[PDB]
């Protein structure tokens, strides 16, 4: 699972000049994710929860701080 | 040592003419030991090695070549209507002072008649520069179809792809008849999976294997005859070897489409190992036509953002 | 067909010195984000990268693009571009938040991609 | 990583996990795939590709930086500063019916310069 974690990171971040896969898969990682749409909902979702810090920090800072 | 006369001419401290085996010849050497084998009186360069690892022996071969055959391997410009123009080997220098020993620069003349081919190698720290200038003089509108086919061989065969022509159309295209081909356009063509006349698809995907035949050029010049938008084919991609990490990058200036060719399994038949493709910006699908009188400016450029 | 004309000029020039212009077609308007998506241009730059953006929302001042004479058929800020991007040119906008509004439309937009990382300045005209 | 890293620590977590509750197990073994994901892609996005900031596709100062002469030499200029709005592309290209191809908008696009602060160097060790 760890090293799946590794694959995943892998396909998506590493370029294709110096990564260690066979070009015909690293060609269909995108030709099977070319639509961006059904990706569109899940990178939007875990990037506004990181960005937004779970939206604790902004309830924090909003009915506990300023609360107070 | 006619090669002695250009460098007590125009020889400077990054360019070293050379002459050897009757052949003249320059070496460009930027600062960062960059290496480019211009072939002098043929207007081909053979080899270009600028620093990609940060070694002394940073330096990469990036063209294709033969030991041997100087006349089979590497980029060479040329120039056709329908006939080759500039198979004259009369190509000599015009200026060589471009600057001290970051960026060099030799830019070389010939003549077709009405046709003033002057043309210009130009060494930076991370790109060759290729650059080609027509200039009519008589009273006839030369409808020429330019051409710079590359050859960049490849560590591993199964590592061959361009990385950025999505979107566009591309169609089948036999290339131009080049003296100094490594394959010929009935050869380019044959035993694929794209057919043989200027059959159109679009291209779905990111970066295209070019483990097969099929080879083709990038962009839609019927689309042009509009002069719309037309969607303008994107003139950059990062060609990558992925044997080993490093990647490279054309961009053209003042041509329309680009010509890929890929080898497929016919490496075999002429040479024997770092498989190569056959890449190049021309106007084909739609010549130019100049004036009676005017100049035409097309450039090309090999980048490396690695360093 | 009703087609904007688009121009979508790049960030970095040409080595020659003359900036290169791609002239995209998409029809109409829907977000400015997904017809550079879709028309194979590049939006983000260095942010391209999958987890590099917030996939359209606005909550992240990535997709910014130089926008000139872009005050004939587009959207206003949807306090989004107003906040996210505050001490800028006031030409610049996020393509997804900005909208050239409606299928029914012609105009000649031109959009700098990348304000950041670019050398030119464009000269503007001063309105009114 | 077992051999040339730590993984005996993680090993023994989830060895105490799993026979304890089939709740927190399983899901502590996907949040450890998930540290493996976060933290391949910290690397590949630090250390793994081309540098993202003096990359020739981004940086427009950068190729102001490089080409500190043009690719024609003694032509097309002298040297060309305040490049206008060549939408045309000086092709005089017609208009089809369209909106607008002219206007009362004129307005240059002034690149910078080169051959000022050329190094730019490189992230060396400290
Ligand atoms: S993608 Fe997040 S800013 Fe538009």
């Amino acid at each position: 699972i760890a090293f799946f974690g590794i694959f995943i990171a892998y396909c998506l971040y590493k370029p294709f000049y110096s990564s260690l896969l066979n070009l015909t898969l690293l060609n269909s990682f995108q030709k099977w994710n070319s639509k961006r749409i059904h990706w569109e909902k899940l990178i939007n979702f875990v990037y506004n929860w990181s960005y937004n810090r779970g939206y604790i920090d902004s309830f924090f800072k909003t009915s506990l701080i300023e609360s107070i | 040592i006619n090669t002695e006369k250009l460098e007590d001419k125009f020889g400077r401290k990054g360019i070293k003419f050379s002459e050897s085996n009757n052949i003249p010849m320059v070496e460009l050497k930027v600062r960062n030991g960059s290496s480019l084998k211009l072939s002098l009186s043929d207007a081909h360069v053979l080899s270009y090695k600028p620093k990609v690892y940060w070694k002394d022996e940073g330096f990469e071969e990036v063209l294709y070549t033969v030991d041997g055959d100087e006349s089979r391997g590497g980029v060479g410009v040329v120039i056709v209507n329908g006939s080759s123009v500039i198979s004259g080997c009369d190509w000599s220098v015009k200026d060589t002072d471009s600057d001290a020993i970051d960026a060099l620069q030799i830019e070389l003349s010939c003549t077709a008649g009405v046709l003033d081919i002057t043309y210009i190698v130009s060494l930076y720290p991370v790109s060759m520069a290729t650059a080609l200038v027509v200039k009519n003089n008589g009273r006839k509108p030369v409808t020429l179809k330019p051409g710079i086919m590359s050859y960049l061989r490849f560590k591993k065969r199964s590592g061959a792809g361009i990385q950025g022509l999505k979107g566009c159309s591309y169609c089948p295209n036999p290339p131009l008849s080049s003296p100094f081909e490594l394959l010929s356009p009935s050869e380019a063509m044959k035993a694929e999976e794209g057919e043989k006349p200027g059959i159109w698809a679009v291209e779905d995907s990111v970066i295209t294997l070019l483990e097969k035949k099929m080879s083709r050029i990038y962009g839609a010049p019927p689309a042009e005859r509009l002069k719309a938008v037309y969607n303008t084919p994107p003139s950059k991609f990062e060609t990558i070897d992925q044997g080993r990490g490093l990647f490279f990058r054309m961009i053209r200036i003042g041509f329309e489409e680009m010509y890929v060719g890929s080898p497929g399994s016919m490496w075999d038949k002429y040479g024997k190992q770092h498989y190569f493709v056959c890449t190049g910006p021309t106007s084909m699908l739609v010549p130019v036509d100049v004036a009676s009188g005017e100049t035409w400016r097309g450039a090309m450029v090999i980048e490396h953002d690695n360093l | 067909p009703p087609a904007v004309d688009f121009a979508f000029v790049h960030s970095v020039l040409l080595p020659d010195g003359t900036p290169d212009v791609h002239w995209r077609r998409a029809n109409g308007g829907q977000k400015l984000r997904d017809i550079m998506l879709d028309s194979n241009i590049e939006l983000y730059g260095p942010y391209s990268k999958p987890l590099s953006n917030c996939a359209g929302v606005g909550t992240c001042a990535t997709c910014m693009v130089e926008i000139v004479n872009g005050k004939e058929l587009l959207n206003p800020r949807t306090d989004i571009e107003k906040e996210k991007l505050k001490r800028k040119p006031k030409n610049w906008r996020l393509a997804c938040q900005t909208n050239v509004g409606n299928p029914d439309s012609t105009g000649l937009v031109v959009i700098q991609q990348l304000p950041e990382w670019k050398a030119h300045e464009w000269n503007i005209p001063k309105n009114i | 990583i077992p051999p040339l890293a730590c993984f005996w620590s993680k090993d023994e977590i989830l060895n105490d996990s799993l026979l304890f509750s089939p709740i927190f197990a399983i899901i502590a073994c996907s949040t450890a795939g998930l540290t493996a994901f976060y933290m391949f892609r910290i690397y590949l996005l630090t250390f793994e590709g081309h540098l993202n900031t003096y990359f020739l596709n981004y940086s427009g100062k950068k190729s102001g930086s490089f080409y500190s002469l043009s690719l024609w030499g003694k032509e097309e200029e002298k040297k060309l500063t305040m490049n206008n709005t060549k939408r045309a592309s000086f092709f005089c290209n017609k208009t089809y019916k369209i909106s607008n191809n002219v206007r009362n908008q004129i307005f240059i696009t002034v690149e910078n310069f080169g051959l000022n602060t050329r190094t730019f160097y490189y992230p060396h060790e400290s």
